[PDB]
RNA sequence: GGCCCAUUCGGGUCUUGUAAUUGGAAUGAGUACAAUGUAAAUACCUUAACGAGGAACAAUUGGAGGGCAAGUCUGGUGCCAG
RNA sequence: UUGCCGUUGCUAUGGC
């Protein structure tokens, strides 16, 4: 069982957004399992599973917690409108590819 | 003089690198952080709470009502209780028995509700440490430690286990081992409004709890001898004492970073500051814990010190010494064995071999300017906390408890300015440890409830 | 390389027997006697000068 | 496993160089494309071919 | 490190062989790592000696070396005086490492059980599985030396062998 | 490859954003990718500062002034309209530039120190201040280094600050660069050193430049506001 | 029976050996699920599955000394010396 | 008011 912890919430009224430090706890498992815990995120705080996100994942030495960083929306449009499309391709719907020439 | 020129050297050492109050006095980096605090969220957990209920002096002490309802199981153990923002309350014996009680009926004794006995049904079928995982206790039961919330109790002791029981039925609803061969459990404390469990292991181990996700959060270590008590308020700090090492350490825990006090009495310096012009010595072990406040806790030790420790000093700020009397000499009858009163005076060497009695339990109420210590003087005793904060004081004393108080804390009644509140303490006729303990004198194996008012 | 010496240091400590007499822990159980002999000429003392 | 790619190329590349003088040429061709093999390997390939000064020999 | 000066002398050949045997050790280098410290920390020491009472350098710089070198853990609390230092050799210091104190401890039963503990990662002092056996653990990570809880020999799930053999036999 | 008023943290890049041009000077101004970016950290890169820059919710000096590198130089009131946040930035008394918080009626003005008046062309008067404000029609009695007030809805003068001995000054340059106590001394020399001076919390004495000091009110009411700490 | 000293005779000492049998535990190199990381990929970190008896899953380098044949060569006062 | 047992109160105590 996963075990979740949010810390020093703060919140971006310019981009829409409520923005944490995520210390993910996961004694004898592996890692964090990035899209179980958007949904742990997404349940842990309202619904907008499209507009929660984590991208700075570092597990410390011996495993059990990882601190990463979550950023959490709400508006999915505009999650689409402010996310980079990087991460919207790991994640969410974008996919559009470079032309590959030269 | 050498410790004289490390003072001066020392101090020309600051002084330059202060080196390296005005009208306008306005830093960037500061005002810019204040913004961000500004910015944030979460002004909830982190209250560095001071001490904001000062009514020490104030509430009645010497005509408690004074209950001893005596039960019948041998030596219990801890007592844990109840408020939602009716009141349960839990004891917990040596006979592996838990036992929940209503409590909310002010003005008279307790009430039993339900037993929940485990027994020899509860030995696993393996002797393997990590399937421990079965639904009752085999092992003495040390403590318990009821939610915030009040869905659960949570209990464990010697038999390495924590079993978390619903309250509603007394219900084992799951089974957490320690998943090691010495890891029996002392201490448990959630921290205030929440579902966060913390557990003092033998294993110089403090283990963390998640008990509505049934997780553990974070194992922390470093304590020396066994962590025989814990401590924790609604901030995620946690303050827990080993035993014989004589420190008290307290553990930000998501940091898992910790500060250490020790202790530090001696009684040649004591003596002699007595010499200027007394029985009192060096420490034993620093057995029991309650965080006053978020900046201050008190401490009670194995030679009857009670000492009030703040957050920015290593060596105590206030001592008490004496805080339940000395122990009755051995008798002539029991010491000896000779024909005459001579020789069997002789061999009792004056004064040498007395010994204090030791604070089993503490309790501070959070934030408040009031605790209650308690051993097997007979009398707990009541001590308020001065409002300048560097300093505690006898009030009274509450005399109607028979036997070593394995556990006291308080239940809350009344509006803002006029308050009651009934003190239970666990009394039993033997340590919550061990044995160790002679010449019982009267005592019960009871719960010892006051009604204190004003 | 661990091996060899722990077998190169075994064989030096049951040659350090031979040279020395070794204190092996003191009297095992009841005394048997010497189980090895008893000199009476000989004297295995170091005379001073 | 790229990491056993790059042991097995030093091991190739040591028992070559006990065969032949030690610091001959083992050069590495990467998988075939179309046909044949990666133009570029095949470019400095004929770049080691053309500079290796030829030493006589007896018979 | 550095070599000795005369590397090859049969009194070094014999405290070498006493060294390795009595502490496990792989071959020379142990010892002349370990000793090449000792000699820069007692060289300091003696240099510490040699300037006079109330230099700002000795007051300073000898509190400071006796505490590290007792919070390392090779200087016991009592002796707070500078000569001990100096009276401090190899053996003091690699008696403070992990394969001696798992011995002492009674996890292994020899020294060479306790290196083949600890490099099978069966050993974790405080939250940290330790593997490598020369480690200096220090005077608070001194009672914390345990069986990792992720080992058959503290309470985990028991390995390959012998679950491989419970099937087998279960065959 | 930074300069010392930007209270930037060297752990950051190799690139240092070069201001573009407008109202003020490079030396005396920091552009709004290093405020709102790594200052008080409402971005958290380029990208998203840019996309708050096309949002455009930023209104310095009452214009949206949609720019990346947009040099705010002293004084113009950053406004943001989520969460109403005005801020003047002044400087703090080591040289950074101390963004403080302000409310909506201070927010409503500036002040400049003016540089010059001219009778430029068909018999106007006029004058130039820090960023630039020229504003039709002021009093003959406006002297170099005084202090206008600006309407920050039109750009008209509405208040005017004398520059005399007993002014409340501000020191923005040379090694007294953000200093606030205005009273030891007056010196006006005839061509450098020439100043009025600044007290201290033991009341000690400075040099500066005219150019290098503009006045910001009275002794004791000064109508802008300043932090504290 | 092993070991130690010593130019010699000899002396000192003591649980020591053996390609003897045998037992269940341990895991690491390797093989590999992944997830994390990252524009993407590698790598680090975390990590289920398999992985040892010649544990052949087969580390070297250099030194000191022998001993053997229906064998070969040389010398010369048998059977010897080299 | 309890594991027994005694005084019990018509509730408090004290021996294992």
């Amino acid at each position: 069982a996963v075990t979740i912890r949010t810390r020093k919430v703060i919140s971006n009224p310019l981009l829409a957004r409520k923005q944490f430090v995520v210390d993910v706890l996961h004694p004898n498992r592996a890692n964090v399992s990035k899209d179980e815990l958007r949904e742990k995120l997404a349940e842990v705080y309202k619904a907008e599973k499209d507009a929660v996100s984590v991208f700075g994942f570092r597990t410390q030495f011996g495993g059990g917690k990882s601190v990463g960083f979550g950023l959490v929306y709400n508006s999915v449009a505009e999650a689409k409108k402010f996310e980079p499309t990087y991460r919207l391709v790991r994640y969410g719907l974008a996919e559009k590819v470079e032309k590959a020439s030269r | 003089n050498p410790a004289d020129k490390r003072r001066r050297l020392a101090k020309q050492y600051l002084e330059n690198l202060k080196s390296e109050d005005e009208y306008n006095n306005f830093d960037a980096g500061d005002l810019d952080k204040d913004i961000i605090a500004s910015r944030l969220k979460e002004d909830v957990a982190e209250q560095q709470g001071r001490v904001f209920r000062y009514f020490g002096d104030k509430l009645l002490i010497s005509e408690a009502k004074q209950s001893f309802t005596r039960v019948g199981e041998n030596n219990l153990t801890c007592i844990s209780c109840f408020q939602p923002v009716r009141l349960f309350a839990y004891t917990v014996s040596k006979d592996l028995q838990l036992t929940k009680y209503d409590i909310t009926d002010f003005s008279k004794r307790p009430k039993k509700l339900k037993y929940a006995k485990g027994g020899a049904k509860y030995i696993p079928t393996s002797k393997h440490e990590y399937e421990n995982t079965t639904e009752g206790h085999y092992d003495e039961i040390l403590t318990v430690a009821a939610s915030p919330d009040g869905k659960y109790v949570v209990t464990g002791g010697r038999d390495r286990k924590l079993i978390v029981w619903s309250t509603e039925s007394l219900s084992p609803v799951k089974v957490i081992p320690t998943k090691d061969r010495r890891g029996e459990v002392l201490s448990l404390a959630f921290r205030k409004n929440s579902d966060q469990l913390y557990a003092s292991c033998a294993d110089f181990k403090i283990r963390t709890y998640s008990i509505n996700q049934f997780s553990q959060l974070e194992i922390l270590y470093g304590h020396h001898d066994i962590v025989e008590d814990i401590s924790a308020l609604a901030m995620e700090r946690c303050v827990t004492v080993g035993a014989r090492d004589r420190t008290a350490m307290l553990w930000k825990i998501p940091d898992e970073t910790r500060l250490t006090f020790r202790g530090g009495d001696e009684p040649q310096k004591l003596l002699r500051r007595w010499m200027k012009e007394p029985l009192f010595f060096c420490e034993g072990s620093i057995d029991v814990v309650s965080m006053v406040d978020d900046f201050h806790f008190i401490t009670g030790s194995d030679n009857g010190n009670i000492c009030l420790w703040s957050l920015a000093k290593k060596k105590p700020i206030f001592t008490e010494r004496i805080a339940h009397g000395i122990l009755p000499e051995p008798s002539f009858n029991d010491i000896s064995g000779e024909t005459d009163e001579e020789l069997r005076k002789r061999q009792l060497q004056g004064k040498k071999l007395l010994q204090p009695f030791w604070i089993t339990s503490l309790y501070a109420i959070p934030y408040s300017n009031v605790f209650i210590s308690g051993s097997w003087s007979g009398s707990l005793k009541v001590w308020k906390i001065s409002d300048n904060l560097r300093s505690f004081e006898l009030l009274g004393e509450l005399s109607g408890a028979k036997g070593v108080v394995t556990k006291i804390q308080v239940v809350e009644s009344g509006k803002h300015g006029k308050e009651k509140f009934r003190i239970l303490a666990s009394i039993a006729k033997e340590h919550r440890l061990g044995r160790w303990i002679a010449n019982v004198s009267g005592a019960r194996n009871g719960i010892y409830s006051a009604v204190i008012d004003q | 390389s661990r091996v060899k010496k722990r077998k190169k240091y075994q064989k030096a400590q049951k040659k350090l027997k031979s040279v020395r007499a070794v204190y092996s822990g003191g009297q095992s159980g009841v005394y048997e006697g010497e189980k090895t002999g008893i000199k009476k000429g000989l004297t295995r003392s170091v005379k001073f000068k | 496993s790229q990491s056993t790619l790059r042991a097995s190329k030093k091991r190739l590349k040591h028992r070559f160089w006990t065969e032949v003088y030690q610091g001959a040429k083992l050069f590495y061709l990467s998988g075939v494309i179309n046909g044949r093999y990666p133009d570029r390997e095949i470019l400095n390939l004929s770049r080691f071919i053309s500079v290796m000064k030829f030493r006589p020999l007896k018979w | 490190y550095s070599t000795p000066k005369r590397p090859y002398e049969s009194s070094r050949l014999d405290a070498e062989l006493k060294l390795a045997g009595e502490f496990g050790l792989k071959n020379k280098k142990e010892i002349y790592r370990i000793s090449f410290q000792l000699s820069k920390i007692r060289r300091a020491a003696r240099d510490l000696l040699t300037r006079d009472e109330k230099d700002p350098k000795r007051l300073f710089e000898g509190n400071a070396l006796i505490r590290r070198l007792v919070r390392v853990g090779v200087l016991s609390e009592d002796k707070k005086k500078l000569d001990y230092v100096l009276a401090l050799k190899v053996e003091d210091f690699l008696e403070r490492r992990l394969q001696t104190q798992v011995y002492k401890l009674g996890l292994a039963k020899s020294v060479h059980h306790a290196r083949v503990l600890i490099t099978q990662r069966h050993i974790a002092v405080g939250k940290q599985i330790v593997n490598i056996p020369s480690f200096m653990v220090r005077l608070d990570s001194e009672k914390h030396i345990d069986f990792a809880p992720t080992s058959p020999f503290g309470g985990a799930r028991p390995g390959r062998v012998a679950r491989r053999n419970a099937a087998r036999k279960a065959e | 490859a930074a300069p010392h008023h930007w209270l930037l943290d060297k752990l950051s890049g190799c690139y240092a954003p070069r201001p573009s041009a407008g109202p003020h000077k490079l030396r005396e101004s920091l552009p709004l990718i290093v405020f709102l970016r790594n200052r008080l950290k409402y971005a958290l890169n380029g990208r998203e500062v840019k996309a708050i820059l096309m949002q455009r919710h930023v209104k310095v000096d009452g214009k949206v002034r949609t720019d990346t590198t947009y040099p705010a130089g002293f004084m113009d009131v950053i406004t943001l309209d989520a969460t109403n946040e005005n801020f003047r930035l002044v400087y703090d008394v080591k040289g950074r530039f101390a963004v403080h918080r302000i409310t909506d009626e201070e927010a409503s003005y500036k002040l400049g120190k003016v540089k010059k008046v001219q009778l430029g062309k068909k018999g106007v008067p006029y004058v130039v201040t820090h960023d630039g404000r020229t504003i039709r029609y002021p009093d003959p009695n406006i002297k170099v280094n005084d202090t206008v007030k600006i309407d920050l809805a039109s750009g008209k003068i509405t208040d005017f600050i004398k520059f005399d001995a007993g002014k409340l000054v501000y020191v923005t340059g040379g090694r007294n660069l953000g200093r606030i106590g205005t009273i030891v001394h007056k010196e006006r020399h005839d061509g450098g050193f020439d100043l009025v001076h600044i007290k201290d919390s033991l009341d000690n004495t400075f040099v500066t430049r005219l150019n290098n000091v503009f006045v910001i009110g009275e002794q004791g009411k000064p109508y802008i506001s300043l932090p504290k700490g």
